[PDB]
């Protein structure tokens, strides 16, 4: 009929748009997900949802998706609605394959699914992807890359970007602390777990309540370490340190 | 026939706790020749190698596209695929061109992901599977290669006395062929390491 | 027909989605249940009472069987139950087609969640309004798992969906553990179905049904009226 | 009142919702062009790097075949679309006829695909303007530009963007009848043009010409302050 | 009312008015009566002339369905003549199907499930329209049945459709139909028609008669009235 | 509350309801019509009323007991329109199972796929969900007779003493009170409970030609419509 | 109000005003009148100028050799039924060999416009079609309504003002068996000037008369071959 | 309620299309007059920048070479009809080795635009005035967006149609010749715009049947202006 349809498709009296401004407020309603350039790697940084005691957590990854073999993505947003997206993006990197017998070189990779993306909010009467989500990953002719996809369809490559509303405070502070030039892993490690203690308001930055995952191009096969909750534990008191440090000067 | 339209070999052999694969490696039309690197056994994981004979085409186009539907397994589930699973996937994709065929026979061999059990299969060219335990053979030249491996197998061999039994027994029904030739390379695996080496065969 | 194709759903400006939240108070209102996930075993029970003493009991089942070790539970309206079995039966052949070999229980988590989107983004149908708890003893370790009407799914160690779910979340924190047996499993499977029963629990009030490595199993009232004989 | 539909009619004659997609273009960076003697020219503003991205995928200006131009103004999501669309056709224009694609050709091309898409119900329209620059079809200089009601038109010297009124009104009486050889002192005037940027910082400038015999060539951040400097030479007749 | 829009919507106590109001579109239509006998099925409708320029049998209403088939419509007379449109397609093929004629509880039922179905989406209306169904066999006898815009459809001794539903059916069952011969049922039927204000507050009329039975030999037609007059004859006499 | 379009199409209202399928369960009052299906023994007793109110209205054209298949009988409460054509649905399907299959359906495994046809119109939005009420009777085999149940919701069981139609609440109040003595079923003990407790909460004691008998028994499994002569000998037979 | 607005919806009075609406549009038209003999029926219908010096509007259309209309309403809807009308003119040709009986033909148009009058997402045909034609038994006169109901008639006048047409008629009427066509067409064009403000005249310009007969194939005059037809009449009595 | 798409009027037509009617006011003005010995054409273009190219704008089109033409209101939807109308007259000289009559050419026209709706969507939004000499001479016709089609003699569309028809229908008669009705129109033109007129306001289109060449007139314009 006409009295029971959803508008999703017209404009404003001033132009803007009424149902995809929406979708790009509620992905700031939840979960914080980060990235950062290295010259020899690049790594994700997440935060947990539901941390209740009952639960078994045996994916070994679940904000982190391994999705050719040379990259993955973060996500934030519906999580029933990601889902869809991470099983239309490997199938458009293997196809790829199929194709050329190369490995898809992380852009057009990432145009692939903005124009997916995009085609909800134009012709058809349909629900937009309230998802924004990042990536990471290496290629041929530009290396170690970062990029953040919207529900928009927009994407942009960054050196160090993150999450909004959850955790707007940590791109301001991205601009005090992330140096250009030497950004090498040891140094982005402990730059990562310096952000995530003020952002996630838990005192002391439980282990459990985190997860990071990198990549190294290492000898010719571009392994991708999910690296395990035993080093996080050291790598959360070499932090814990600092602070002794920081109290030397007053 | 349309088998005997550019040639091939392709030979499995089970030891005690290790399995080897050969090939040959001449390309070449009806009677010409073209180049002698033709890949005929392609790695589909660790420790589990397939190989092809047949027609030319159908051999690099199955290999893509059970690659295209390996990797999409090894992303739903982080495991890697098991022997007996590979043989149900290749029998479902040879089946649905079941009038429309491929003109290849596949032979897939391999050591157990968990375990070190070794596996060996052949399918024919609408996809009926066929396992044993001594020795697989494929090809043109097929009649020769059950001739040498009927009289030379043993049950428990050793990785040293298994190499040289899947030699002699290429070396001496390829040369009995015409179409066939130029090269032999074997793969030889286990659980500790993977082996590869190259034959010196008569180059006529 | 006129090929009308426009889903019921949209955003909130909050940024919700309203009728998959309306669509969770269904599930909340309907017969409760319970599911624990034992050393050696998966342990489902329910809460199955007629409206009149005239309805038999051996027509319908609430406990029900997916492929041989593979079983599915739910808490939710009635009739939508036996959609998604159906579809979740055809649909587990379809990996043993191919394969050769019976679907595990993550696999098919993955896919049976895929279906319940669907109902939520095309057009003009509605969500669902039943969440399911699926079991399976498949490579060793068993599993337990939770699907909801959104389209996620999750992975517990003992949970209860139905009514007055939130005093047996607080129950089994309370008594389930790092392992117990299968045998001692249902025995704390009954006294959280024991909290929010009527006042007479018999053979024929619970149904109940178990995951052993040796496949999947549900109970006759024989065992049943055995287990509740005195043990609690 | 009524508007809410791109086929319903206002009780004087308009299509409300066609006339709010202009609406959009008025959010997007200017950009300006000219075209000259030999060297069409084209430049945008507003660059605003954030500290922290790579700009080389914030790219304003694109080529469609390899003597066409596109500069574009509104959303950058429906701008992807077009772009990626229009190099099919100028590429499948060739392979059916064995010419190059004339500039007038490929911009009946993108009107007439926004024309179709405005009229079904259910399919919202393009939010972009575009400026088609090519000195393409035998020698001729020739810009064009669109429109999202599908119309695509011809001027002399363009401007669109957040604050083209100002822009046009400039050319109008700047722009003379002699024709601005010695191809400096035309990009020149686009550097005088994009000097009334909406905060003319001087580095927020992308300039890119095209000497309608070569690809194109995109300017950098030093001979483009030299030009700079020069005009700030001319100002000092002031006093 | 306002939950009486779509007819695939339910009123809070649980019925569909879409249906309702359709029901009485028929009662504003002029009086249609049908009436069998022991060996026949006698049709009669009251129809009244529009002005004068009416051409004397112009858009009837007794159709003629099947070779023993007719209808008795009353209504909205186009959406009666799309319906028997589908009731004389339906008949064609029991007959290249199964080599035999329609029988008349077989295509009452394949007429009322397809009424039925324009009762059940908000796309199309339901009809507006009901009528009658008389037939004659040597191995079933006479048969006379009723199909209302719901798609209720049953069987009776005698009917009427229009205004005068209730004051037509008073005066019916006081007849002996069970045993007289459907040549004197046609000088009964005259004098229904003519009781129930034939031109009182109206203009003019025009009196038809359909008939079938054992004497057509399982043909349906018009009356042989025009022949000796006799129904008008008979019933003008019953003024006092 | 009415949120959006709750109260007119099939969407979640808060709380989880939803009123276009409960509007459906009281679609049935509108026949004046009750049905009770009782099973006790080796044998299975459908009995309902009949609602002549005209002489010129037919008896055989009346009759609610439908034959499906030659072991399996139903009958059917609520409106009469969307009935039989909810029994259209339930005579193809029967023999598509004998045709795919090659034996006879079970009555359990028929009333599962007429619900599923009932759920798709709940599920999907601009039709409406049928408004009316199937009860079935079989034997099977190795498992004796069973009594099944749909609604239009999608929702069926299996149970012993069954009432339908306007007054479910007095009548099967009545059973419980009947079925708490597990007695002696013996053929004539199902029928006369059959009788009495629809003459009670009728309240009518009523003649021989108001009511119709289905049955099926293990001594012929063949649906059987009791005559008005064996009617009337059950009916003096409850005389004391 | 809110029942009035699409045709689906019934009222609670039982009239769809959709259909209603659709007769309205009829009445927008200008008049014109068909009539028969035993021999001979003729149409005439009455032209409308646009402006001043533009070309006058056609009314009567030429379908078949035995088969012509006139037109009443929207002329969107006048040749969407024309193309309809003239490809199954020419199926009987081509198959039947035969011309089509008029009378089984215009059952097809209450068919064509049954559909669109009951299914959501077409509105009616606002159409006033006048039928005339031979078949084997005589002349016919025939109309046709948006309601999908066809009226056979010996003499009909639709349009604008067109009551004063039809009291001429109704007074007439056991005249128009006998005479020929030398005062059969002149009967009907009489019957034209009373649907006229008392001022003007019927001129040359404003008519066309269509006439086929027993013998005579369906033929059209207009603005040259009228000023027979306009000889020998009387003035009005003013 | 209020008439949406496709829904009749209690009294009269459907306002979709009495809308369209509307959008031609807010066109361009345009002159065609038919004369026994051609058919003459005028049009204002509405220039606004000079940077604005003056030759992009067209409101004379070429159909055929013996076919002119001329619009106002939407540009948009005019471009459509301009296409097929070019396509089928081409078809029409593919399999009959002869010109299609002028009247034949909107048939064809009419046909497409009462298409709206769903059925195999909104209605247009232009007027068109057709010139052009066929076998009785030359003729010169009008359509609009209802489909309702007619032959004028002289007719003015656009903006200030109403004014100019006024006028226009005192300086007409039927003994006019070419020459004389060319420098008729255009004291209409600039009686009814407000800019001075030169020979980059306006722009003419005559045919003739000796001379089907030159449907346009270009700077032998400049001599028409100085001599009025």
């Amino acid at each position: 009929s006409r009295r029971y349809d959803s508008r999703t498709t017209i404009f404003s009296p001033e132009g803007r748009l009424y149902q995809v401004e929406y979708a790009m407020e509620a992905i700031g309603h939840a979960g914080t997900c980060l990235g950062i350039l290295a010259n020899d790697g690049v790594l994700l940084a997440a935060e947990r949802r539901n941390i209740h005691k009952l639960l078994d957590e045996v994916f070994f990854s679940e904000k982190i998706y391994k999705l050719n073999e040379d990259m993955a993505c973060s996500v934030a947003g519906i999580t029933s609605d990601a889902n869809v997206l991470t099983n239309e993006l490997r199938l458009i990197a293997q196809r790829y394959l199929l194709q050329y017998q190369e490995p898809i070189p992380c852009e057009q990779l990432v145009t692939a699914l903005c124009d997916i993306k995009q085609a909800y909010t134009q012709f058809g009467g349909k629900r937009p992807f309230g998802v924004s989500l990042l990536y990471i990953g290496w290629d041929k002719h530009y290396g170690f890359q970062l990029y953040q996809s919207d529900p928009s369809g927009n994407y942009g490559g960054w050196k160090a970007t993150c999450i909004g509303n959850n955790s707007a405070a940590a791109v301001s502070m991205l601009k005090q602390d992330y140096k250009e030039g030497e950004m090498t892993l040891k140094s982005a490690l402990a730059l990562a777990i310096k952000v995530l203690n003020k952002t996630m308001d838990v005192s002391k930055l439980s282990a459990e309540k985190v997860e990071i995952a990198t990549l190294t191009r290492e000898n010719g096969k571009t392994v991708i370490r999910v690296l395990k909750q035993k080093e996080v534990e050291q790598l959360i008191k070499k932090h814990e340190e600092e602070e002794a440090k920081a109290e030397r000067e007053k | 026939s349309i088998m005997s339209y550019n040639g091939g070999a392709v030979m499995a052999m089970k030891g005690k706790n290790c399995v080897a694969i050969a090939a040959d490696r001449r390309f070449g039309i009806q009677a010409q020749m073209v180049t002698t690197d033709f890949q005929k056994i392609f790695p589909m994981g660790d420790r589990l190698y397939i190989g092809l004979a047949g027609l030319a085409t159908d051999v690099q186009t199955v290999a893509q596209r059970l690659k295209f539907r390996l990797n999409l397994y090894e992303l739903k589930e982080g495991r890697q695929i098991k022997p007996y699973t590979l043989m149900s996937m290749v029998a479902n994709l040879l089946y649905e061109k079941r009038f429309g065929p491929y003109y290849t026979e596949p032979v897939i061999a391999g050591l157990d992901p968990k375990t070190f059990k070794p596996f060996i299969c052949s399918l024919d060219l609408i996809g009926c599977p066929m396992v044993t335990d001594d020795f697989v053979v494929s090809g043109t030249c097929a009649e020769q290669m059950y001739g040498m491996c009927e009289s030379l197998w043993e049950p428990n061999m050793d990785p040293d006395h298994l190499f040289e039994t899947i030699s002699q027994a290429m070396l001496n029904a390829v040369d009995r062929d015409a179409v066939s030739g130029m090269g032999v390379i074997v793969h030889i695996i286990e659980k500790d390491k993977i082996t590869t080496r190259t034959l010196k065969a008569r180059m006529d | 027909e006129r090929g009308y194709s426009f889903s019921l759903t949209t955003f909130s400006p909050s940024g919700k989605l309203v009728q998959i939240e309306y669509a969770l108070a269904a599930v909340a209102g309907g017969a409760p249940s319970v599911g624990i996930k034992a050393a050696n075993g998966v342990v489902l029970a329910t809460e199955k009472k007629q409206k009149s003493i005239l309805y038999d009991e051996r027509s319908v089942h609430k406990v029900e069987p997916i492929t041989k070790h593979i079983g599915l539970v739910y808490s939710g309206m009635g009739p939508d139950y036996r959609v998604l079995v159906h579809r979740a039966r055809k649909l587990a052949q379809q990996y043993y087609l191919v394969y050769q070999e019976p679907i595990p229980t993550a696999q098919l988590v993955q896919r049976v969640a895929s279906v319940m989107q669907e109902y939520t983004q095309s057009g003009g149908v509605r969500p669902f309004g039943v969440s399911l708890l699926i079991c399976g003893w498949n490579e060793g370790r068993p599993y337990l798992f939770q699907s909801d009407p959104s389209g996620a799914y999750f992975a517990w160690k003992a949970t209860a969906m139905g009514k007055n779910y939130v005093n047996g979340k607080t129950f089994l924190e309370k008594r389930y553990n790092e392992d117990l047996e299968l045998e001692d499993a249902i025995h704390t499977a009954i006294l959280t179905l024991k909290e929010s029963f009527e006042g007479q629990m018999t053979e024929d009030n619970i149904e109940v049904g178990i995951c052993n490595e040796a496949g999947f199993r549900r109970l006759t009232p024989t065992e049943v009226k055995d287990y509740l004989a005195a043990i609690a | 009142s009524y508007d809410r539909a791109i086929t319903v009619f206002s009780p004087d004659g308009h299509l409300f919702q066609v006339e709010y997609a202009q609406e959009a273009v008025k959010k997007g960076s200017t950009a300006v062009g000219v075209r000259g003697r030999d060297i069409v020219v084209l430049g945008v503003e507003k660059k605003s790097v954030a500290k922290l991205q790579d700009e080389r995928t914030v790219r304003k200006i694109c080529a469609l075949d390899d003597n066409v131009c596109m500069a574009f103004a509104g959303l950058t999501a429906d701008a992807r679309i077009v772009i990626n669309r229009a190099r099919v056709e100028c590429q499948s224009h060739r392979l059916t006829v064995e010419d190059p694609v004339t500039v007038e050709y490929i911009t009946r091309y993108i009107a007439s695909l926004k024309q179709r898409y405005t009229q079904s119900n259910g399919r919202r329209p393009f939010g972009i303007s575009a400026l088609i620059v090519g000195f393409d079809f035998d020698g001729t200089p020739r810009l064009y530009q669109t429109d999202p009601s599908g119309t695509y038109h011809a001027w002399k010297a363009n401007a669109i963007g957040r604050g083209a009124k100002s822009v046009r009104e400039f050319l109008e009486k700047n722009y003379t009848d002699e024709a601005i050889e010695t191809d400096d002192l035309t990009i020149k005037l686009v550097i005088k043009a994009l000097l009334e940027v909406v905060q003319s910082g001087g580095k927020n400038i992308e300039l890119a010409v095209m000497r309608r015999d070569q690809s194109l060539k995109i300017l950098n951040p030093e001979e483009i302050e030299k030009y700079v400097a020069e005009i700030e030479k001319e100002k000092e007749e002031n006093e | 009312t306002g939950y009486d829009l779509s007819a695939s919507t339910f009123s809070p106590d649980g019925r569909v008015f879409q249906v309702e109001y359709a029901m009485k579109a028929v009662e504003n239509s002029s009086t249609a009566i049908g009436i069998r006998c022991k060996d026949g099925v006698v049709f009669g409708v009251e129809k009244l002339v529009l002005s004068k320029l009416y051409e004397e049998g112009s858009n009837k209403r007794l159709f003629n369905v099947d070779r023993h088939v007719g209808m008795a419509v009353a209504g909205l007379l186009a959406d009666a003549r799309s319906l028997a449109d589908i009731a004389r397609e339906e008949a064609s093929n029991f007959r290249s199907n199964f080599g035999y004629n329609i029988p008349l509880k077989h295509l009452a039922d394949r007429v009322a499930m397809y009424v039925h179905a324009y009762t059940l989406y908000s796309a199309v209306r339901p009809f507006g329209c009901s009528f009658m169904l008389g037939s004659y066999s040597v191995n079933d006898g006479a048969q006379l049945y009723m199909i209302d815009p719901s798609g209720v459809s049953y069987g009776y001794w005698g009917c009427a459709i229009g205004k005068a539903r209730q004051a037509a059916k008073t005066e019916i069952e006081k007849l002996q139909m069970k045993e007289m011969t459907c040549r004197d049922i046609v000088k009964e039927v005259a004098k229904i028609i003519y009781i129930v204000h034939d031109e009182v507050k109206d203009k003019a009329f025009e009196l038809e008669l359909s008939w079938v039975g054992e004497l057509t030999n399982g043909r349906h037609e018009i009356v042989p009235k025009d022949i000796r007059e006799e129904a008008e004859k008979y019933a003008k006499e019953s003024l006092k | 509350s009415s949120a959006g379009f709750d109260r007119h199409i099939t969407i979640f209202s808060p709380e989880g309801r939803l009123y276009q399928v409960e509007y459906a369960f009281k679609a049935i009052n509108q026949g004046g019509l009750t049905s009770v299906a009782v099973r006790g023994k080796d044998c299975a007793v459908i009995v309902t009323q009949k609602k002549v109110p005209d002489k010129l209205l037919d008896s055989s054209t009346v009759t609610h007991l439908f034959k499906i298949t030659e072991n399996i009988g139903c009958v059917m409460t609520g409106m009469t329109a969307d009935s039989r054509s909810q029994v259209q649905r339930a005579r193809y399907e029967a023999a598509n199972w004998k045709y795919k299959y090659g034996y006879e359906i079970p009555v359990d495994m028929l009333c599962k796929r007429i619900a599923d046809i009932s759920q798709v119109y709940t599920q999907n939005a601009e039709m409406r969900p049928l408004g009316c009420c199937m009860i079935l009777i079989g034997i099977d085999e190795e498992q004796g007779p069973q009594v099944y149940k749909c609604d239009p919701a999608g929702y069926y069981c299996g149970f012993k003493a069954t009432a339908a139609g306007v007054k479910q609440t007095e009548s099967t109040s009545f059973l419980e009170k009947k079925v708490k003595k597990k007695f002696d079923w013996t053929f004539e003990q199902t029928v006369e409970t059959a009788i009495t407790c629809l003459s009670t909460v009728l309240s009518i004691d009523f003649k021989p030609s108001e009511i119709e008998v289905g049955v099926v028994t293990v001594e012929n499994p063949k649906f059987r419509i009791l005559t008005e002569a064996e009617i009337d000998a059950h009916l003096v037979a409850l005389a004391e | 109000n809110q029942y009035d607005n699409d045709v689906t919806v019934w009222s609670p009075q039982g009239r769809i005003h959709q259909i209603e609406y659709a007769m309205e549009a009829v009445k927008q038209g200008s008049a014109t009148v068909g009539l028969k003999s035993k021999t001979h029926a003729v149409l005439v219908a009455l032209k409308r100028a646009q402006s001043e010096l533009a070309a006058h509007q056609k009314k009567i259309l030429h379908v078949d050799n035995h088969i012509g209309i006139s037109i009443a309403g929207l002329t969107a809807d006048a040749r969407l039924l024309c193309n309809f009308m003239r490809q199954e003119c020419l199926d009987s040709r081509f198959v039947f060999d035969r011309p089509l009986p008029v009378s089984r033909l215009v059952s097809l148009i209450g068919s064509k416009t049954q559909i669109p009058t009951q299914r959501y997402g077409r509105r009616p045909y606002g159409v006033g079609l006048l039928i005339a034609g031979y078949d084997d038994m005589g002349p016919h006169i025939f109309q046709t309504c948006p309601s999908a109901n066809y009226f056979d008639c010996r003499a009909m006048s639709i349009g604008a003002r067109s009551q004063s047409a039809r009291t001429y008629l109704e007074r007439h009427m056991s005249e128009f068996m006998e005479c020929n066509l030398n005062e059969l067409v002149k009967h009907g064009l009489r019957a034209l000037r009373e649907t006229l403000p008392a001022e003007q005249d019927l001129t040359t310009k404003n008519v066309s008369i269509g006439i086929v007969g027993k013998d005579l194939e369906f033929t059209i005059y207009d603005d040259d071959d009228v000023s027979p037809f306009l000889e020998g009449l009387e003035e009005r009595p003013q | 309620y209020d008439r949406g798409v496709n829904t009749f009027s209690p009294e009269g037509r459907l306002f979709q299309v009495e809308y369209a009617i509307e959008a031609i006011k807010l066109g361009s003005t345009a002159i065609g007059i038919q004369t026994s010995e051609g058919v003459c054409l005028a049009v204002e273009k509405r220039i606004t920048s000079p940077l604005m190219e003056p030759s992009s704008i067209e409101k004379i089109v070429e159909i055929d070479a013996h076919i002119g033409c001329a619009m106002s209101g939407l540009i948009a939807d005019a471009k459509t009809l301009i296409d097929k109308a070019r396509v089928e007259t081409q078809n029409h000289w593919f399999t009959y080795n002869e010109t299609m009559t002028v009247e034949s050419v909107t048939q064809a026209v009419s046909n497409l635009a009462l298409q709206f709706g769903e059925e195999d969507s909104r209605p247009f939004g232009v007027a068109l005035l057709f010139g052009g000499v066929d076998e009785k001479g030359p003729q010169l016709f009008h359509m609009d967006p209802s489909g309702t089609f007619v032959q004028c003699d002289a007719r003015a569309i656009g903006s200030a149609s109403e004014g100019a028809q006024s006028s226009l229908q005192e300086v007409y008669h039927k003994s006019m010749t070419l020459k004389e009705a060319i420098k008729s129109s255009l004291i209409i033109l600039k009686q009814v715009m407000e800019e001075k007129l030169n020979a980059t306001n306006i722009e003419l289109a005559t045919v003739q049947p000796g001379q089907n060449f030159h449907m346009f007139t270009k700077e032998e314009l400049e001599e028409v202006i100085k001599d009025i």
